[PDB]
RNA sequence: UCUUUUAUUUUUUCUG
């Protein structure tokens, strides 16, 4: 159609036909959508994913990063964020783009934390956990109170973790998310 | 059981076994106490290019087919008996264009041509004595009429 | 063809090969052939169904393919598809058929022989897949049943079960297009039992033959729908304004599917199973000869005008064909030959050109602010001096030509368009000799401009071309890029 | 995969610039020069591409870089003005 | 060089003018691997 | 309609160039028209590397009673520095 | 769900634009291609990660055009959905036939046939709405949706949704 | 011995009349002919029949037939053969198209 | 004008039928009562050059054995009349059916 | 003329690569044809003007790739692809 | 305000 994004698996797909596996989230994931994926030197890692909470930090900085560029090119409570972080894009991108705009109102009425020290402590411990990304990803997204009721949220996870450990992560999360 | 398909001609299934009908009726009027042994001959719509005949031997369907034209005798199979039944089964299916002119200060002095093709402030012609075509403008080119006599400029 | 595209600019660096699936020519054809009838019905053009159906792509020029909506121009063409009531045996594949036939069973559709076997292993261990199936074929002519049970090694009088049948192999022999096996019980094998033994033979039956299972399975040598090339394979010939003259390609589908329409036909009606088979002859004959018009021992397939029909083979194969003839080499633009002269006068890399051919040729050159002035006196010059110009190029690509525009003074030149100038002096061009029977027998020389109609050539270069003046010509082929102007000179 | 790409050192190569290389360097910057890509020196009345390609090479002043492929599907990046082209 | 060394030595090939057979047959028969020759000779020291 | 590049004005009203007329390039010599259930031109323009005068035209009919033409055309050459002796 | 992923893009640029600004006027375009962008294949291209170091190579030279090829090398955020998940969602639109539901870039739609019996349309609304026996239903409210399916357009992905399971409704 | 007699053999023919051709061609004639186990002939059971790419194959004489054989045998062409990058129309690998050219980023805006 | 006779499946000119009737069919018509018209067809397909009654196998299956050697088609298109069809139980349709 | 086998024959022996292309590719005859990853073949429903591509059989509508080659070279794969060998066009070195 | 045609194949003849 248009110019696309290449990708770096050098697939085998030599004529066979469409056999790919069901898109599910039962981790019947795509081709592309594995465990395991190549770096920019050329090595195996595991998949890294974040949380809402992590994808407007990220965000955040990588507008920041951004505007310190053009500047240097050019060299040679619930609303105050709101309206720097609306400006903020307004300075960077012409306005054309409202895709960004919409996905910034909605990561700004949603998520659970606001505060990078808390961030960190989550995913420190979503690590000692060492669930899959997607999963932790979840865990730290949607809001769960009780063990049956995430499983039934998360059927894949069944045969993943103890009732009493999910129940333990749970209150810690909830403890550790912030009141605005 | 002895039907043997034959190949021929196709279109002309219905005209073929005419012939071969028609000539059986002059065989048999002709000969004495013996007579010919073919049982029938057939044909299907269907079934073009190719005639069925019963007869005990190749020899006498051979004898039999002398004579006929554009029958391809040379070609015959033998049906095999459980191929029958269903065989027969009852039930199948400006101005200055194209004038005469003439140039009076270059180096081509004298010669008559014809205007093909003015591309603006220059026009082509085509020398009357030479084999070339050459560009020169118009307001320094004298025009004719048809036929050679009276020469007026570029004014008409 | 030209015209902009979105979709990205790329260059292909493999070629795959291998045969077609008939569900990959089904899902892959845009339409159905089932009329004979190419065209003229009822004076409509198209022929809605049959063959050069418009939706396999435009038969003339009306800017409307039903496929695409881009025109004969940039139309690639798309294939209908035909399926053949019975399949048919490909010309190509008729001794691969022969030879995977008695390399495997004709009832459970197994190879004859197994790992179990020394003299296997060793065939089956050639990495090369044509002297690997070589070695099994070889192996298994000599086999001619199937054991059920084979000698162990590590005891001979231990017999373990292979597996399969025990139903002896038969002798198979190429009769005419078909094949016969004596088993004698000689009796003509069926294509549609080849086809379901092919079918049954296993993955890895045929991963260890020369057989790849994603890109050609070995029941895919059977055509079971067979593709028709759209109209640009086939284009119709003129004789006249009235007189129009399908190709030959055309007509060779046209008795294919009418022989395809009549062997259906007498499929759904009565089946003696001998006038069944006498078509099934007339069609796997049809398919061969529009397929392959040179069969050995075999009547050879004649037109309405008495004379061989030009097929696959006979279009692929000779020298005048596609890869000899309009492939390896072939016809080319901004090029010129006449005769040559000898001219003393005249330094060594340099070549006196005639002036109509330099009026001819042009070299297409970008604008500059370099070169601004003088292309602009080339424009004004126009096509009619030796110094000038034949068409211009603007950036959208629409192209004025200057014999054609009366407004040349008014037409202002700006960078980034290209302008079609003509050869001047010192310009690089490709000077060859036909009988080029060595490197030094094309070289590039520099242009100069000379009002007579020969090559006139420097003297001392007539040696590398082995050349006389006694009548012979030469090429002068002009680059048509500045990339390949200083190849030219540098090389 | 990038394992293929052999540094700056090891190059087992020629420094010496090919006449291919030098023919398809002069070619690339003419066609540059001729669609108005920059000029690096000093225009001396100088209007042909070509030449001015030529007078860049001999200046060693083309921002230009042979990837010289070797025969494995390997290879070296070669910087032109590294490339001594003595012929 | 590989075409290089093929028109090298097809170029002669078409100049071509106690015995041995020479000249273009016997250029023909070297690149066709024979089995029958129609000079065979060997020269024992 | 489909018309030849070459100029039609030098075609008398029969359709037939008169000798003593140049004819040179794609210029038509014989002005033909093919009606058919709008003219339809098919006519037969001159060579065009080829100049000359039209020497000599005649005009018949053929057994079928069909109209036939053949049309002389005159040139002379010079040698030239190519021209083979 | 908001992967950081590897992606890169080619970009070819035409001679004349050779120069000094090689380097920002390759990353505007690459800013205008990659942004808003949207593919089956991949998901949802949110937003490309540092951009201050995204690694411009040695970019070839076309054969036949002096217009180069730059293969860029990035990381960024990219987003699918996927069958079986639940996610919350703010209703942007009320009709008779669904409501729909926003959810993060992309629009979830969702069928009276995969609804409960008592939430029930009422018409004399303003705008109108879907109203229970323990909540009411309307615009400017968040509302849990579990996607079930995903099918994709030429720009766009548009996600299949019911409430069926607990803890599925509006909070 | 084989390949070194027949180079003797294919000099002895250069120089029966007189012409003089240099060593290194022939060297490489004999080679390419004794580069697989054997003397491959230079015909149509020769190279021909060898593994190289199926396009460049069916170039020579054997078109059709070696077509056929690649599509049985599924082959895949690399596309490194002259012939195949001249019937497909890409810059082959001859003397230029062994390398590409490459922007030099960093010297452009050092220069700068 | 070529008709055929849906009984016995004689074909011959109309003409002919005309002066003579139908040969093998002429008493079971004037016992019927119906002219052999009504009983001829022109619709019929399937030719038989017919020689030997006694002999021919194909006659045996198409029940021309006990006719004159003559002219038959396999199939002849129409009904036979009642009137003839219940005098002649052994008779069968001639166009496939029943 | 006819860049005969002769011709090109000698352009290889000298080396002139962007010649050899721009004589046999721009010269002769050049058509864009576009393919699809999957298959590979000149049967993509290429609708410019509305920008959509399409490949029937493999479903595919992103993947989809221009390519210049001779219109001999086209009209030869397509004459192969009718007499049942596939010329298939693909980008992945796999065997390196 | 441009566009705008020159059938195909079988044979023969010679040219280098
Ligand atoms: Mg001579
Ligand atoms: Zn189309
Ligand atoms: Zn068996
Ligand atoms: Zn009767
Ligand atoms: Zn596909």
């Amino acid at each position: 159609m248009n110019v696309s994004t290449s990708t770096f698996q050098t697939r085998r797909r030599r004529l066979k036909k469409v056999e790919e596996e069901e898109n599910a989230a039962t981790l019947q994931l795509g081709q592309e959508f594995q465990l395991k994926q190549i770096n920019h030197q050329g090595e195996e890692e595991e998949l890294i994913a974040l949380n809402l909470s992590e994808a407007r930090l990220v965000i955040k900085e990588a507008l920041v990063e951004r505007r310190r560029a053009f500047k240097r090119s050019q060299k040679k409570t619930r609303e105050k964020e709101l309206e720097s972080i609306d400006v903020l894009l307004e300075q960077t991108t012409g306005g054309n783009n409202k895709d960004l705009k919409n996905t910034m109102q909605y990561l700004t009425n949603f998520s659970r934390f606001r505060d990078q020290e808390t961030v960190g402590a989550v995913i420190q411990l979503l690590k000692s956990t060492g669930l899959h990304p997607f999963e932790v990803a979840q865990l730290g997204s949607l809001a769960c109170d009780t063990a049956d009721e995430a499983k039934t949220l998360i059927p894949s996870l069944n045969n993943k973790i103890s009732d009493d450990e999910l129940e333990r992560i749970l209150k810690e999360l909830s403890n550790l998310e912030t009141l605005y | 059981a002895t039907i043997w398909g034959v190949r021929c001609r196709p279109g002309k299934e219905k005209e073929l076994i005419r012939k071969l009908l028609k000539k059986k009726f002059n065989l048999d009027r002709a000969m004495g106490k013996k007579k010919l042994k073919i049982l029938s001959i057939f044909q299907r719509d269907n079934y073009t290019g190719r005639i069925y005949i019963e007869a005990p031997k190749q020899s006498v369907i051979e004898k039999f087919c002398n004579g006929v034209p554009d029958i391809y005798i040379s070609q015959k199979l033998l049906i095999p008996v459980q191929e029958l039944p269903l065989l027969l089964k009852p039930n199948l299916s400006e101005v200055a264009l194209g004038k005469t002119v003439r140039i009076r200060s270059a180096g081509y002095k004298g010669q008559l041509g014809i205007v093909k093709d003015v591309n603006g402030d220059k026009a082509t012609v085509e020398l009357h004595s030479k084999n070339k075509h050459i560009t020169i403008d118009k307001h320094k080119l004298t025009y004719y009429n048809r036929e050679g006599g009276e020469g007026i400029t570029y004014d008409e | 063809g030209q015209q902009y595209s979105s979709a990205p600019l790329r260059t292909v660096k493999e070629v795959q090969f291998g045969l077609f699936s008939p569900e990959e020519v089904r899902a892959i054809s845009v339409a159905k052939i089932r009329f004979p009838e190419t065209m003229d019905e009822t004076q409509t053009r198209a022929k809605i169904g049959g063959l050069n159906d418009p939706r396999l792509g435009s038969i003339d020029r009306n800017l409307k393919c039903q496929t695409c909506q881009e025109g004969m121009n940039e139309c690639p063409g798309h294939f209908g598809h035909i399926d053949l009531a019975k399949p048919v045996f490909h010309v190509g594949f008729i001794a691969k058929i022969k030879k995977v036939c008695e390399c495997v069973c004709m009832h459970c559709g197994k190879l004859l022989l197994d790992e179990h076997n020394e003299l296997m292993r060793q065939a089956l261990a050639i990495k090369d897949s044509k002297k690997r199936f070589a070695a099994i074929w070889t192996l298994c002519k000599t086999k001619m049943v199937c054991e059920t049970d084979v000698p162990s090694e590590d005891d001979p009088t231990q017999l373990v079960s292979r597996g399969g049948c025990g139903n002896t192999q038969p002798t198979i022999r190429k009769d005419g297009l078909k094949l016969v096996g004596s088993w004698p019980e000689l009796r003509v094998l069926s294509t549609e039992e080849i086809l379901n033994i092919f079918k049954h033979i296993s993955v890895k039956d045929f991963t260890s033959l020369g057989f790849n299972e994603v890109f050609s399975r070995p029941e895919w040598m059977i055509l079971t729908c067979l593709p028709v090339p759209p109209p640009p394979v086939r284009p119709s010939i003129s004789f006249n304004e009235s007189q129009r003259g399908e190709d030959d390609l055309t007509f060779k589908l046209a008795d294919i599917l009418k022989a395809n329409i009549s062997l259906e036909t007498l499929e759904h009606n009565g089946a003696p199973h001998h006038a069944i088979e006498e078509a099934e002859s007339l069609l796997q004959f049809h398919v061969a000869t529009y397929m392959d018009n040179d069969i050995a021992g075999q009547p050879q397939a004649l037109q309405k005008s008495g004379r061989p029909v030009k097929s696959i083979r006979a279009r692929l194969k000779g020298k005048e064909g596609r890869i000899r003839g309009n492939l390896m080499g072939k016809r080319v633009d901004f090029s010129a030959r006449t005769v040559i002269s000898g001219d003393p006068n005249l330094e060594l890399d340099q070549v006196g050109v005639p002036k109509s051919i330099a009026k001819t040729l042009t070299y297409p050159e970008v604008v500059t602010p370099y070169n601004i002035d003088r292309l602009t006196q080339l424009v004004r010059n126009g096509p009619n001096e030796h110094p000038g110009a034949k068409y211009v190029i603007r950036d959208s690509g629409d192209r004025i030509d200057l014999r054609y525009s009366k407004r040349a003074g008014d037409i202002q030149l700006q960078y980034g368009w290209k302008v079609e100038r003509h050869i001047m002096d010192n310009d690089p061009v490709l000077f060859n000799r036909q009988p080029s029977l060595h490197k030094m027998s094309m070289m590039a020389h520099r242009v100069k401009v000379i009002p007579y109609s020969t090559f006139r050539l420097n003297l001392s270069v007539t040696s590398p071309y082995n050349a006389d003046f006694d009548g012979d010509e030469m090429n002068l082929h002009v680059p048509q890029s500045e990339e390949t102007r200083a190849e030219l000179s540098q090389l | 995969l990038k394992e293929k790409a052999i540094p700056k050192d090891q190059r087992a190569t020629t420094p010496y610039m090919t006449k291919y290389e030098r023919a398809r360097i002069l070619g690339t910057r003419a066609l540059q020069i001729s669609m108005n890509a920059p000029v690096f020196v000093d225009l001396e009345g100088e209007t042909d591409p070509l030449r001015i390609a030529m007078k860049e090479l001999a200046e060693k002043k083309i921002p230009l870089v042979i990837r010289r492929y070797l025969p494995d599907g390997s290879f070296e990046d070669w910087s032109v003005e590294e490339l001594i082209v003595d012929l | 060089v590989g075409v290089l060394a093929a028109q090298s030595i097809g170029e002669p090939a078409t100049q071509m003018t106690s015995k041995v057979t020479s000249g273009v047959p016997r250029l023909k028969e070297i690149l066709n691997v024979a089995k029958n020759m129609k000079t065979p000779s060997l020269t024992v020291y | 309609l489909r018309m030849k590049h070459g100029t039609y004005d030098k075609l008398d009203d029969d359709g037939l160039i008169a000798p003593g007329v140049r004819v040179s390039g794609e210029d038509v010599i014989i002005g033909k028209t093919t009606p058919i259930s709008s003219k339809r031109d098919a006519s037969t323009p001159l060579r065009s590397t080829e100049n000359g005068i039209v020497d000599q035209v005649l005009v018949t009919t053929n057994q079928d009673g069909l109209k036939f033409v053949k049309v002389r055309v005159r040139t002379t050459k010079i040698p030239q520095i190519g021209d083979k002796f | 769900m908001f992967f950081i992923k590897d992606l890169s893009l080619n970009i070819t640029l035409h001679p004349s634009f050779f120069g000094p600004r090689m380097k920002q006027y390759l990353k505007t375009k690459l800013l205008e291609e990659v942004e808003g962008s949207c593919t089956g294949k991949f998901g949802y291209i949110l937003c490309v990660l540092d951009y201050d170091n995204i690694d411009i190579q040695r970019g070839r030279i076309l054969p036949t055009d002096g217009s180069a090829e730059f293969n860029v090398k990035y990381r960024a955020v990219v987003f699918k959905p996927f069958k079986g998940e639940v996610v919350d969602g703010t209703v942007v639109s009320c009709s008779q036939h669904g409501f729909e539901v926003q959810v993060g870039p992309m629009k979830v739609f969702v069928t009276k046939h995969l609804m409960p019996q008592d939430l029930t349309f009422n018409a004399g609304s303003n705008p109108p709405s879907y109203q229970s026996s323990e909540d009411v239903i309307t615009i400017k409210s968040r509302i849990r949706v579990k996607i079930e399916g995903c099918i994709s357009q030429v720009s766009s992905i548009h996600a299949i949704g019911s409430i069926k399971e607990d803890y599925l409704g509006a909070i | 011995a084989g390949r070194a007699a027949l180079y003797k053999e294919v000099y002895n023919v250069i120089a029966s009349d007189g012409s003089y051709v240099n060593y290194r061609h022939m060297a490489l004639l004999v080679d390419v002919m004794t580069t697989q186990g054997g003397l491959t002939s230079v015909t149509r059971h020769g190279f021909n029949r060898s593994n190289t790419g199926a396009l460049m194959r069916c170039s020579f004489e054997e078109t059709v037939e070696i077509l056929f054989e690649a599509g049985a045998s599924a082959e895949l062409d690399d596309c490194r053969g002259v012939s195949e990058n001249v019937i497909l129309g890409q810059m082959a690998p001859i003397g230029t198209g062994a390398f590409d050219v490459m922007i030099d980023e960093e010297s452009l805006v050092k220069y700068m | 004008s070529e008709r055929a006779c849906m009984l016995c499946g004689i074909v011959q000119t109309t003409n002919e039928f005309n002066r003579d009737g139908c040969p093998n069919c002429q008493g079971i018509f004037e016992e019927a009562g119906v002219s052999t018209m009504e009983c001829t067809s022109p619709s019929f397909e399937g030719l038989v050059g017919m020689c030997k009654p006694t002999k021919s196998w194909v006659a045996k299956w198409l029940s021309v054995d006990h006719s004159i050697a003559g002219m038959y088609a396999i199939k002849v298109d129409g009904r036979l009349p009642a009137e003839v069809v219940e005098l002649l139980p052994h008779y069968k349709p001639r166009d496939g059916s029943q | 003329l006819r860049f005969g086998e002769m011709e090109r024959d000698c352009m290889i022996a000298h080396g002139a690569a962007s010649f050899l292309k721009e004589r046999l590719m721009e010269a002769s005859d050049a058509f864009r044809v576009h393919i699809c990853g999957i298959c590979g073949l000149m049967t993509v429903i290429a609708k410019l003007n509305h920008n959509q591509f399409e490949c029937k059989g493999c479903d595919n509508k992103i993947d989809i790739y221009q390519i210049h080659i001779p219109y001999a070279a086209k009209l030869l794969f397509q004459e192969l692809m009718a007499m049942n060998i596939t010329p298939r066009l693909y980008t992945d070195r796999s065997r390196d």
